[PDB]
């Protein structure tokens, strides 16, 4: 969404945060959750700014995604895509840790 | 407004960035628990492993 043109990794939809229900965007150095239907996205977070992450495995019901920041301040994207929830959370985290050194800065 | 969030089972996560080697897909933790793999590794991909290591290295000092 950016003006620069950025590659997005992966669309995730139904994606709630806080029982918000929105989608979560991967951008391609930036990983940023809108709801329902935004343009203005309402989490952006960059990977420079992302510590480490933290995922509920296939021991959860509910599919949620813990993001760890360098800040101190860590989001869970609770997924609620009840044919692809686990898989896309998968798949962010996924995305998310193998392009997280791409612009991983630690500043704390 | 309430909180259905509990936070009682996540797996650290951690990043990890992905390293080909022979042509296959293998993660950074993977090729380096595996000294077949970058023994297996060509000169790009053993270059391109380094190469990756050097970006968290850079990322470090503290």
């Amino acid at each position: 969404m950016a003006t620069s043109s950025e590659e997005v990794l992966l669309i995730v939809k139904k994606v709630r945060q806080k029982k918000q229900d929105g989608a979560l965007y991967l951008m391609a150095e930036r990983i940023a959750w809108a709801p329902e239907g935004k343009d203005r996205f309402t989490i952006s977070h960059m990977y420079a700014d992302i510590k480490c992450q933290k995922i509920s495995p296939e021991g959860k019901a509910k599919i949620q995604l813990q993001l760890v920041l360098h800040a101190g301040d860590t989001t869970n994207f609770h997924f609620s895509n009840e044919s692809t929830a686990v898989k896309e959370r998968d798949a962010v985290k996924d995305l998310l840790q193998q392009l997280l050194p791409k612009f991983k800065r630690k500043a704390n | 407004e309430e909180d259905e969030e509990e936070d009682d089972e996540f797996e650290e996560v951690a990043d990890d960035p992905i390293v080909m080697v022979a042509g296959r897909p293998f993660s950074y933790s993977e090729v380096s628990q595996r000294p077949e793999l970058v023994a297996q590794m060509t000169p790009e991909e053993k270059e391109a492993y380094i190469a990756m290591g050097q970006r968290m290295f850079e990322d470090l000092f503290e």
